[PDB]
């Protein structure tokens, strides 16, 4: 299958139509997404099957044909591009100020940007153009909007 | 059963839409990997 770096959205046909669950990340042969997208459940990618290899529900993290490749970080400074990709919608850089997830075990980088469910798993970039993380893990405050955890993978 | 299409590079694109505050915010994590609001 295509095994080619990049994001690529992630579809079923198990509803009405083909629906956009999620997205993810293939580099260095590995295919990177949120757990809440594919359940670890096995991808096509034309004839190509994709086998899930590593997986947390507690991180939402998993990865296929390898495992996780990504150990860039958010410095805690910098501005960051969300590179959405929205169901039916063309791929889109929007760039933003991280905020803060404070938690018991730490602080987490948080971007305040609303989008279709199905666009989790939209990475997130540093300006060497690194993925920090991935979107669509998070919670919604006061106003009623969505705010995403940068969560990130440890690599080994 | 589930497939995968490709939606573009990976790539910082000078001048993006340039939006979104920067909150602060008290969470929990679940064992089920669900955030929630810590008030
Ligand atoms: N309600 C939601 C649950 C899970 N994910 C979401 C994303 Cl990624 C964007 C907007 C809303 C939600």
């Amino acid at each position: 299958g295509e095994t080619t770096d990049g994001v690529y959205r992630v579809m079923t046909r198990r509803l009405l139509g083909s629906t956009q669950v999620g997205v993810g990340v293939m580099q260095e042969g590995v295919f990177h997404t949120m757990w809440h997208v594919t359940k670890g459940a096995a991808l096509r990618s034309g004839e190509g099957r994709l086998d899930p290899y590593w997986g947390d529900v507690k991180q939402d993290l998993v990865s296929y044909c390898g495992p996780w490749k990504l150990d860039a970080a958010w410095d805690g400074l910098s501005e960051v591009q969300l590179l959405a990709v929205p169901p039916g919608e063309r791929a889109k850089n929007i760039q933003t100020l991280p905020g803060i997830f404070k938690t018991k075990d730490g602080d987490i980088g948080a971007v305040a940007l609303d989008y279709p469910a199905g666009t989790s798993g939209s990475p997130i970039l540093d300006k060497c153009g690194r993925v920090i993380g991935l979107y669509g893990n998070g919670v919604v405050i006061k106003n009623g909007s969505y705010v995403s955890a940068i969560t990130q993978g440890k690599r080994e | 059963d589930m497939y995968i299409e490709r939606a573009g590079d990976i790539t910082w694109e000078k001048d993006a839409e340039v939006t979104g505050n920067s909150p602060r915010l008290d969470v929990a994590l679940d064992e089920s990997g669900d955030f929630s609001l810590v008030e």
